[PDB]
């Protein structure tokens, strides 16, 4: 034994134990999750009112990335933003270099390899966050979730953090009902009602609902925040849903 | 345990124990209160001496003219963080010409913090910071905590039994708030919020530390026979 | 082994609170603050007879209006006072003024908490640094090896230390005057020494306005040791 | 017992971390096959998509590494992109420096060198990958190349990887034994493709459709990847016979 | 330390009662030869500013993206970035003026003279100049290149002093800023017919105008002027 | 990052023994057997192409490699750490020989350098010892004919004959029988042969055995005509078929 | 060739009395033969009642002054919001000049 | 670069690696310093495990680091020669800058620096070796004797003594060494020098090495014959 | 991060000793016996290769004896891959001092720049010691003949004959015992012979086990020559000593 006290060690299973405890960091977050929708992509995630102290609306938790990408992450907040920091640089230089705004495929590679690049050594500790992101290219939507390894892949609808299997039911259903696919407007009503059914498993205190979205319609393949009525309709429509 | 050697280790359960253990200086630390209304902004601290014949050492820290924190735990790690803020403030007047937003002033912190958790060699900060300012979107109050978390508030407290008084403003919340164009009355309800945390000692003139920013006044520290007024 | 800027599950630096240990092992310094000036005395603590004491160099100046004592690992020392003597002169060339005392007490505490794997490990030594400004007057500072500096009215550190503040603490008063520290500082390190306190194993100095930091000759504190046990036999 | 931690020598002159790193490679589950043929050079990859919620035409271990190579990977997808990018970077750099296309081979060889390092220094962890290149080379025509995280490399008539290598192994073996030739002796690719999924269903004994599979095609100035619609063509021949 | 290849010539410019204007002409001349004649050299910077250049094109359209940058970072963990915490000409403005002076600091200069006009929050006129030297002023009226011995003369008689901005409408200030395009095309001669005009009031926004022409020409009077003596 | 193994992972134990070196040789001792063999006219060198599958083209792994157009090398160990000093040793002998003194070094001073980079791999930072011991037979006008042996410590030695690897303590048993001073070279490739058939258990031919010599110059493997001075390599891989031929009188 | 520097024009005045003292300047800014603005501030209050102009090449006066009122700014950070006497603000610009000896500030600096 | 803090603090306020260069320094061959009214002298034993040796070429103990300033040590050999060059190096860049030679406090001052230096650098062990530097001042008569050590304190002595069994040499010296008057002459204090050494040495053959250092640079070695009249005249004496 | 794995090559013991040197120390006690005798007229230096075998060979090997410069050799004791390094580095030396001051390197300026190399690996770098002893037997116009050892402590001494590696006890004993000042070189060669042959771990002492050399003003006047003996040339010798 001693597999699991550094960094970059294969464990006689073949594994990495440190990225695996990483995975607990995550686990132990709240809940954000991601819907792809028929032209963009939609982000929600679950704050806790850890007391009344909290100016709401305030502390904003999902992050723009050039101006098409939004990312959203559960786990450790800090190391979620130095992620960010270093995507919006990856962007940056792709931008400068190539003028277009970098694909999403293009930029999700980018954040992997930095991610992978923190379990290669010991002198640095995995990141403590799965992240969910995408956004709206020349392509398409995409939506992607990158766990502690710098494993990711394309998804349809993901989440992470304390009430995952909840929500990934829910979104599985979600897939199955709509082949033909959903709105970015269903989208953003459906990822509300996701995050108040998440709550359960983090039913103790109460919580503010935070929404994004990316839609070739709706935004015009800009990453904006839900803001005023259609967060209230939205609220309205996940309240109705819960009694 | 066999996890807390240094701050690139988790632990079996997903825990950073180095990050914990300079949150536990914190605790340890002398007690400050934070508080806000919609045209003003207030820093309450404690100052600790280390016997009758020291001096009380000092709390908080100007930034900028707008910008000012009040510090908790390791006092060498205040200084180089709001060194770290001064300048930052500086190179965005300098620069742009513009007062550096709260908002942003907490996410360098954030950032700052945040590569001395996941390097090798290092070790995270040993200190809390209440940042008050007021800048183009009105009065802010901000929790710094060296994990990297920072917080928008509109009161709290940090230190030695601060819940007490982080109980009080809970309390408060809807009178304090509405203490607009009134320093003084919002300066009282502050030291009426650390008075909830003391034991033993009460407030005398050298023991007392009070600042403020607002809407019409740039970030001035209060001590000595300037806060006699409200003891 | 373990990270050299690890801390501890109390929240503490496991090395700085280890240099404090080396400190408490020092030879005693004392220092006091009056609205006539600050007197800095140390025990010399000569480790054979052969040894000449005046060679120890405990007490050494910064600055004309600036001194400094020292206990501990005493060799540690030299850097920080060569930091020191940089930064007063550094600050009147560019300032054409005298450094404030605080201002060069921040200058040395900045120091400290440069070290890790920069230095290897922090000073095991702390410093009493006294002066004198025009802003603030008379002024004496307790600076550590964490980098924290508090200012005293009066203060003790060393092997004797906590015996020596709580005589402080009952002694000093806001009138006391230059003559009157004197005694006070040679009457406290007489009462922790082991050895019997002279003039060849301890020494004197000051800080005034008028005539800045100076070391008490040999000849100059024995008439001092004599006037004050012709004072405590007076009753 | 530091001495399975880091890349050094244990008593018995062996190194635990790139044994252990040759265990990660099978994590995926995943079972890979390449073969030869005239004109071309055929790879197939088992496809494993177990959550619904997945965009499946993002889950792959197939890379275009160069218009002529490509590179298929046994082990974690992250330690795969990691290799894939370097790999590009290398054939990049090679055509730059050189004036012409960087071999297959010479690409397999420059890999398991960089594999080789992380093998002998500590600070570096090997990749708990296998990379299988293929190419159909101007000089050597149709090759395939392995890496592994030992840094060792050679050619191969065919090859296969995976938990169940032996398997496959074993059935090329017999194959190879009875046609006496270094390869399969067939003119288009689409019937060596056929050839290569065939012997996969024989040595797994599994049937497959056409979303488990994933098939990468090297020929003549070109590497490519099929659909799942030129899959299903391929299937759909193979029970038509 | 370069020489200029593609060039702008004049971006010209005033203060009125609520706003100021703008103006600059669309071609990028290649020594004499007048080679790209669809060149935009006014570059609106959100809703509340537009910075005009003149000099090196390839260091415009470098500092172009400068700007486009620059809004995209404002935006950044920024939820005020569409209000209390949008870009100012005055930032907009020191920012240039610092790279200005940064690059002629390092002896390898943005070869331009750059106008940054706009509004402020408080509705406040801003107009300020800045070059490759780093050199900046403010003024009433200002102009770049031949502009600025042509042009201000005669937008200097509208607006002469601080006093005399509330006194002049954006009816009156356009008619003037027109006419100093027609005065530079007629003696300017690496100018064109075709030029872009922009005004930003504090009350209707941002107005961009794209394919304006100068008109009006006075020629006739050519044909009576027989030999040179 | 950066490489913060700044310090030695070889060191003295309190034997006075150096762990990795020893351990070195452990990993050198189970590799396939390899040996060299020196005549009047030649040196041989020789090795078993251990193929790891049968699917797999043993002509594609080299274990016997030109160095220089005179020498030649063979190992017995980890193949990895063979190929890479391989491509070391081929540029030192260009960087610190061939481009200062326009001539290729002698076999003893590119040995030599191959030695330093081995011992550099015991004491420098970070890094482990190299797990091969390498045979690198060798020509040149002033020395003439030799073989040399190199060690995981960076040690080397020059020999008549030797063996290293698998049934190394056999196989110079064996050649201490039969090596004269008086042999010529296809008396040492027969004496070759006949020692690797004792350490190899299956198959043994011109596809299982590489084989090759540093003999006569060879001007039809220069590839130029026209220089008389420049007579071609005296390094050559002998063919499947050459070894076939001399195993039917074996 | 490209050249650094520039003369924007303008002249100042120091006047120094016996409990108070003037600082005054042309407000002109020119280049060549054109006037560049009527009204450019070239006299400014730096704080600690202190006032400065420097005069020549416009842009490093403005950068040298900036520098200064920075240098305040810092001073006041750095020893307890300590007044910066004039004499101690007058060796301090020394010192922000001759920082660049080898390539200097084109200007005349009165305080 | 290797950056290991290897010189740290321990729970009871110690740097054991500092106090573990100080056994070093314990196991080295005893070195000794007197100073008369008008003299220094230095001594020095030599272990006699070494014959075979030859004397001519072999590193003398007491070295030269300027003509009027010379340095002798106890503990590692190799480590000292280190101080010595860097110590020499110093003395030739003072006379360069200064136009005056090192006084012998400055020379003392510098070495204990580059010791304590080694204290408190990354990646560096302190050095095992504690230094007697003696001398005299350009221009002063007054006779100069300091001692440094691994932590890099230092201080100026009547008398001193470091090395093995530096212990009891110390005990003689502190009972027959008056600071009311010193060895008046160089005979006094080479004598009272033999005598500390003959306490500890063995036999007084080859053994005992003595260098006298005069003011205004006159620093002579003494032979093996004319430390032998010594060691024959104090045991005549004793003998009584 | 790395700290845990590092083996802390430079520091002391609670006794004030550096472990790696000490430990280097004891595999060189394993090495075979090296030997210097320094003579009025030249100096010997006699060593002893490791277990050989009838298949080395022997006329083009070198394992103990390394020429540094014309005036300056080397007799090897350890880790002979180490000892390669410093060599060259010592040549390098040699030469430098050559091309700057234009007179061959006096013999201790050479030791001591080698041995200060040695004793910076074992104050700093974090590095292993060089596992080598080395005799120097060399001449200069200043000292003339000299014989100087140097060990992984980077501490070196002057010596009238001396032995290094195995059986050193034994061997400085009977030195001490046979050693005389007025000794001459053929008498020396003939002690440094007779010293190996009672020493050795071999059942006898043969040419082929040997590497010798001498340095002798034995050169045709005012010179010194080098000669590194051949294999027939040891044969000889140990015939004429009556060895063999
Ligand atoms: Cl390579
Ligand atoms: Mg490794």
């Amino acid at each position: 034994t001693g597999y699991d006290l550094s960094n970059s060690v294969f464990s006689p299973d073949g594994r990495n134990f440190q990225v695996e405890y990483a995975v607990k960091a995550v686990e132990n977050g709240t809940t954000s999750i991601g819907i792809k929708c028929n032209d963009g992509v939609v982000f929600a995630v679950e704050k806790l009112i850890t007391s009344k102290l909290l100016v709401p609306q305030k502390n904003v938790k999902i992050q723009v990335v050039d101006r098409h990408i939004g990312c959203v992450y559960s786990g450790l907040i800090p190391d979620g933003r130095h992620l960010v920091n270093r995507g919006r640089e990856e962007a940056a230089s792709f931008k400068k270099l190539y003028k277009t705004p970098i694909p999403i495929p293009a930029f999700a590679d980018r954040l992997g390899q930095y991610v992978q690049a923190h379990t290669l050594y010991n002198s640095v500790r995995p990141f403590g966050v799965s992240t969910i992101f995408g956004g709206v290219d020349k392509n398409g939507a995409h939506l992607y979730m990158l766990e502690p390894s710098g494993s990711y892949w394309g998804y349809k609808g993901a989440a992470t953090g304390k009430g995952r299997q909840s929500a990934k039911a829910e979104l599985e259903k979600l897939v199955d009902h709509h082949p033909e696919g959903l709105s970015a407007r269903e989208a953003v009503k459906q990822a509300a009602k996701i995050i108040y059914l998440a709550h359960e498993d983090n039913k103790e205190k109460d919580f503010e609902l935070e929404i994004s979205w990316c839609s070739l319609s709706e935004t015009n393949g800009l990453h904006k925040f839900v803001k005023g009525d259609l967060l209230q309709e939205a609220i309205d429509f996940a309240q109705k849903e819960i009694n | 345990n066999n996890y807390d050697g240094d701050t690139v280790t988790f632990s079996p359960t997903g825990r950073l124990f180095q990050v914990e253990y300079a949150l536990e200086a914190i605790k340890q630390g002398s007690v400050t209160v934070g508080l806000r209304s919609n045209t003003h902004a207030v820093l309450v601290a404690l100052k600790r001496n280390a016997d009758e014949l020291s001096s009380y050492q000092k709390k908080i820290i100007k930034c900028d003219e707008h910008m000012g924190l009040s510090l908790a735990g390791l006092a060498p790690d205040a200084r180089v963080l709001s060194n770290y803020l001064r300048q930052q403030c500086n190179y965005s007047s300098l620069v742009f010409n513009r007062k550096l937003a709260v908002e942003r002033a907490g996410h360098l912190l954030c950032d700052k913090a945040q590569k001395n958790t996941q390097s090798y060699g290092g070790r995270p900060y040993g200190v809390g910071l209440l940042i008050i300012g007021y800048d183009k979107s009105g009065a802010h109050l901000l929790e710094f905590q060296p994990s990297g978390n920072v917080t928008e508030l509109y009161g709290t407290a940090i230190g030695a039994r601060s819940q007490g008084a982080k109980t009080y403003l809970e309390r408060t919340l809807d009178t304090f708030i509405k203490i607009d164009g009134n320093p003084d009355e919002l300066i009282k309800a502050g030291v009426e919020a650390i008075s909830q945390s003391l034991r033993d000692e009460s407030l005398t003139v050298d023991n007392l530390s009070i600042a403020i920013v607002g809407k019409d006044t740039p970030f001035t520290i209060y001590d000595g026979e300037a806060v006699a007024k409200y003891i | 082994d373990r990270g050299v800027s690890t801390f501890s599950p109390e929240g503490r630096l496991f090395q700085v609170e280890y240099s404090l240990e080396a400190i408490k092992l020092g030879s005693t310094a004392i220092g006091i603050a009056t609205k006539e000036g600050v007197v800095l005395g140390v025990e010399k603590r000569a480790t054979s007879p052969l040894l000449e004491s005046d060679s120890i160099e405990k007490i050494v100046e910064i600055d004309r209006h600036i001194g400094c004592a020292m206990s501990g690992l005493t060799a540690d020392a030299r850097s920080m006072i060569e930091h020191a003597r940089t930064a007063a002169v550094t600050h009147n060339l560019y300032y054409d003024e005298d450094i404030n005392v605080e201002s060069l007490t921040q200058s040395v505490c900045d120091l400290a908490l440069r070290f890790g794997e920069l230095m290897s490990r922090p000073f095991g030594v702390a410093l009493l640094i006294a002066g004198h400004d025009a802003d603030d007057g008379y002024q004496l500072f307790h600076a550590e090896p964490s980098g924290t500096f508090y200012r005293y009215n009066a203060k003790a550190i060393g092997s004797g230390s906590e015996g020596a503040q709580a005589e402080l603490l009952n002694e000093w008063h806001s009138s006391l005057t230059l003559k009157e520290a004197e005694l006070l500082v040679l009457k406290i390190l007489k009462q922790v020494m082991e050895e019997k306190l002279d003039e060849n194993n301890a020494q004197l100095s000051c800080i005034t306005k008028q005539d800045g930091f100076k070391i008490y000759d040999n000849e100059k504190t024995a008439e001092l040791i004599k006037e004050l046990k012709e004072k405590e036999a007076a009753e | 017992g530091y001495d399975r931690h880091i890349t050094i020598f244990s008593p018995e002159g062996r190194l635990y971390q790139v044994e252990y790193a040759f265990k990660a490679t099978n994590q995926t589950n995943i079972n890979s096959l390449a073969v030869r043929g005239k004109d071309c050079t055929v790879v197939i990859s088992q496809k494993k998509v177990p959550d619904k919620l997945l965009d499946p035409t993002t889950v792959s271990y197939i890379f275009c590494i160069s218009r002529t190579i490509g590179m298929v990977v046994n082990g974690p997808i992250p330690d795969a992109r990691n290799a894939a990018l370097r790999a590009k970077a290398e054939a990049a750099e090679f055509r730059y420096k050189y004036g012409y296309d960087m071999p297959c081979d010479v690409l397999a060889k420059r890999m398991a060198n960089l594999s080789q390092i992380y093998t002998q220094r500590a600070y570096m962890r090997p990749l708990g990958v296998i990379l299988t290149f293929v190419s159909v080379d101007e000089e050597l025509g149709p090759s395939i190349y392995k890496t592994d995280p030992a840094g060792y490399y050679v050619g191969y008539k065919a090859t296969a990887t995976g938990p169940k290598q032996q398997e496959i192994t074993t059935n090329l073996e017999n194959h190879f034994k009875k046609s006496k030739i270094d390869h399969i002796n067939e003119e288009s690719w689409e019937k060596v493709v056929e050839f290569a999924i065939t012997h996969m269903i024989d040595a797994l004994g599994t049937e497959f459709s056409k979303n488990d599979l994933e098939v990468g095609v090297a020929t003549k100035d070109k590497f490519f990847t099929l659909s799942a619609e030129n899959i299903e063509e391929r299937l759909v021949a193979i029970a038509e016979q | 330390t370069q020489q200029p290849i593609v060039t702008g010539t004049s971006v010209i410019s005033m203060k009125y009662d609520n706003g100021v204007i703008i103006a600059a002409d669309n071609l990028g001349s290649y020594g004499s030869l007048l080679r790209f004649n669809g060149v935009e050299r006014l570059i609106p910077v959100g809703d509340n500013t537009v910075v005009g250049i003149s000099g090196d094109i390839s260091d415009m359209q470098h500092i172009e993206r400068l700007l486009k940058d620059l809004v995209t970072e404002n935006a950044y963990d920024n939820p005020l970035a569409d209000a209390e915490e949008a870009l100012e000409p005055s930032y907009i403005f020191e920012y240039l003026a610092t790279v200005m002076y940064q690059r002629r600091s390092k002896m390898n200069p943005l070869w331009n003279a750059i106008i940054v006009a706009g509004v402020q929050s408080n509705g406040d006129q801003f107009l300020r100049y800045v070059n490759l030297l780093g050199v900046t002023y403010s003024s009433p009226t200002l102009a770049t290149g031949f502009g600025a011995h042509m042009a201000n003369p005669l937008l200097r008689k509208v607006v002469d002093r601080e006093s005399d901005i509330p006194k002049t409408t954006v009816q009156v200030a356009e008619e003037a800023i027109v006419n100093a395009m027609r005065v530079l095309y007629y003696r300017d001669a690496r100018s064109s017919r075709n030029f872009s005009l922009a005004i930003i009031d504090k009350n209707t926004g941002l107005t961009f105008k794209k394919n304006l022409q100068v008109e009006n020409m006075k020629w006739d009077f050519a044909k009576d002027i027989k030999g040179y003596g | 990052m950066t490489d913060r193994y700044s310090f030695s992972l070889t060191t003295f134990s309190p034997s006075g023994k150096l762990g990795q070196i020893d351990y070195a040789l452990t990993a050198v001792k189970q590799g396939v057997t390899s040996l060299g063999i020196k005549a009047t006219n030649g040196v041989v060198i020789a090795t078993e192409k251990k193929s790891s599958s049968p699917l797999a083209m043993s002509e594609t792994l080299s274990k016997v490699s030109l160095l220089t157009p005179d020498i030649g090398a063979v190992y017995s160990g980890m193949g990895p750490d063979y190929r890479v000093l391989v491509d070391k040793s081929r540029k030192v002998a260009h960087t610190s020989y061939k481009r200062i003194y326009g001539e290729y070094p002698p076999t003893k001073l590119l040995v030599s350098e191959v030695a330093k980079i081995m011992q550099e791999a015991t004491q420098s930072g970070g890094v482990r010892p190299f797990g091969v011991s390498l045979l690198i037979a060798g020509h040149d006008e002033f020395n003439g004919f030799s073989l040399y042996q190199v060690d995981p410590s960076g040690s080397y030695f020059p020999w008549k004959a030797t063996a290293i690897g698998k049934g190394s303590v056999a196989a110079k048993t064996f050649l201490e029988k039969r090596w004269n001073d008086e042999l010529e070279l296809e008396d040492a490739i027969h004496i070759a042969l006949l020692t690797l058939k004792e350490s190899v258990e299956g198959e043994f031919n011109g596809d299982t055995i590489e084989l090759a010599i540093i003999g006569d110059e060879n001007p039809d493997l220069l590839g130029y005509t026209g220089i008389p001075t420049d007579k071609g390599p005296r390094f050559r891989k002998l063919t499947s078929q050459e070894i076939n031929d001399r195993l039917e009188a074996l | 060739q490209f050249n650094p520097y520039g003369d924007n024009g303008g002249t100042i005045l120091g006047i120094a009395g016996e409990d108070f003292a003037v600082l005054a300047g042309d407000t002109r800014n020119i280049t060549d033969y054109s006037i560049n603005s009527r009204y450019e501030p070239k006299v400014f209050d730096c704080g600690d009642n202190i006032v400065m102009s420097a005069n020549g090449f416009a842009a490093d006066g403005d950068a040298l002054v900036k520098r200064f009122k920075n240098s305040v700014k810092w001073y006041h950070f750095d020893h307890n919001d300590k007044k910066l006497s004039i004499n101690s603000a007058a060796r301090n610009i020394q010192h922000l000049l001759y920082g660049k000896r080898f390539f200097p500030y084109y200007v005349h600096t009165i305080i | 670069g290797y950056d290991r803090a290897l010189s740290i603090f321990s729970p009871d306020g110690h740097i054991f690696q500092v106090e573990y260069a100080l056994e070093a320094v314990k196991r080295g061959t005893c070195a000794v310093g007197v100073k008369g009214k008008n003299c220094v002298v230095l001594g020095c034993e030599r272990r006699s495990t070494l014959k075979l040796q030859d004397t001519r070429i072999t590193p003398s103990k007491v070295s030269k680091i300027d003509s009027h300033v010379v340095l002798s040590f106890s503990g590692l050999n190799a480590d000292s020669r280190i101080l010595i060059e860097k110590a020499r190096v110093e003395a030739q860049s003072h006379r360069l800058t200064l136009e005056d030679p090192v006084t012998v406090e400055y020379l003392t001052r510098y070495v204990a620096g580059v010791q304590q230096r080694y204290t408190q650098s990354g990646g560096v062990r302190p050095f095992g070796v504690s230094t007697l530097i003696a001398g005299f001042d350009p221009r002063d008569d007054e006779p100069k004797l300091y001692q440094t050590e691994p932590s890099g304190i230092y201080s100026s002595w009547s008398a001193q003594t470091i090395g093995r069994n530096s212990k009891t040499v110390r005990e003689f010296l502190e009972k027959n060494y008056d600071r009311k008057e010193p060895p008046a002459t160089v005979e006094e204090c080479v004598k009272l020098t033999v005598r500390s050494l003959l306490e500890v040495v063995q036999t007084g053959a080859k053994n005992i090495e003595i260098t006298v250092v005069k003011p205004d640079s006159d620093i002579v070695a003494l032979s093996s014959e004319e430390i032998n009249q010594y060691v024959t005249q104090i045991e005549q004496e004793k003998q009584e | 991060g790395s700290r845990r794995y590092d083996s802390r090559t430079t520091i002391f013991s609670p006794e004030g000793r550096l472990y790696q040197v000490e430990y280097a120390l004891e595999s060189i006690s394993h090495a075979g016996t090296a030997i210097g005798i320094m003579a009025s007229d030249g100096i010997v230096l006699a060593a002893e290769r490791k277990v050989t075998s009838t298949l080395l060979e022997q006329d083009t090997s070198t394992e103990k004896l390394y020429k540094l410069n014309d005036k300056i050799a080397v007799a090897v004791a350890g880790l002979t891959a180490d000892a390669e390094i410093l060599i060259n580095t010592a040549r390098i030396h040699a030469q430098n001092y050559l091309k700057t001051y234009n007179e061959d390197i006096p013999v201790e300026i050479l030791v001591r720049r080698l041995s200060d190399i040695k004793q910076g690996y074992t104050q700093h770098g974090g590095l292993r010691p060089f596992g080598v002893s080395f005799i120097y037997a060399g001449y200069d116009d200043r000292y003339g003949y000299q014989l100087y050892t140097s060990n992984p402590s980077g501490n070196y001494t002057g010596w009238k004959a001396i032995s290094v590696g195995a059986n050193t006890s034994a061997a400085q004993t009977l030195l001490q015992m046979d050693y005389k000042d007025d000794m001459k070189v053929d008498d020396a060669i003939e002690l440094a012979l007779k010293t190996l042959s009672k020493t050795t771990d071999s059942s006898a002492l043969t040419y082929d086990r040997l590497e010798f050399a001498t340095i002798r003003k034995g050169a045709n006047d005012g010179e010194v020559y080098q000669k590194i003996f051949k294999p027939q040339e040891i044969k000889d010798i140990l015939v004429k000593t009556g060895i063999t």
